[PDB]
């Protein structure tokens, strides 16, 4: 961002969290990016430079899994990149040879790797309140 | 209408619900709820959000 005076302070809502994730959706750039601590507070960073939302919204659900953003209206959720596990269905002894995913070693790593994507229906449906609604009350 | 305001800086914003405008662009206020201002501009008549530290109001 280049020098400006800061713009006016605002807490988060429903309605910028829903307008600015289509802009995000609709611009690109977001949907299918890796997260990580620092692209989130580039993001962060920036809906405070250009709007002047205080940056502690953007929590999501803790994992494992998809993580569901705490902001209603926000219209990204993380996802997992590895492909959701087929648990059925172990063989015998020759298991590791039919099933390499299955050596040791294949395993997942011990933090979940995850990605930015777009979810039209965090519009009307508060995902993180059904699953947590005690971070509400 | 009655509120006129100058620009004392620069705002550009990438949404197209704000109204970006020039230094020194003179602009109409519409509504006042908090600091965050809905104005027209005089020069196109283009409608918007604008930041209210952004401006100042003048007489007249």
């Amino acid at each position: 961002f280049p020098v400006r005076p800061q713009v006016p302070l605002r807490p988060m809502t429903y309605k910028a969290a829903l307008d600015i994730s289509h802009f995000l959706k609709e611009k690109g750039g977001l949907e299918g990016l890796i997260w990580s601590q620092r692209r989130q507070e580039i993001l962060d960073l920036w809906i405070y430079h250009t709007q002047g939302y205080f940056p502690d919204w953007q929590n999501y659900t803790p994992g494992p899994g998809i993580r569901y953003p705490l902001t209603f209206g926000w219209c990204f959720k993380l996802v997992p990149v590895e492909p959701e596990k087929v648990e059925e269905a172990n063989e015998g002894e020759n298991n590791s040879l039919l099933h390499p995913m299955s050596l040791h070693g294949m395993e997942d790593a011990e933090k979940e790797v995850l990605v930015w994507r777009f979810d039209s229906k965090l519009a009307f449906h508060h995902m993180a309140r059904e699953l947590h609604p005690e971070y509400y009350k | 209408e009655d509120i006129i305001v100058v620009a004392l800086y620069d705002y550009y914003s990438p949404f197209s619900w704000d109204l970006s405008f020039q230094k020194g662009d003179q602009m109409v206020v519409l509504e006042e709820s908090g600091e965050w201002w809905k104005a027209r501009s005089l020069a196109t008549r283009k409608e918007g959000y604008i930041p209210s530290n952004y401006v100042a109001r003048v007489d007249s």
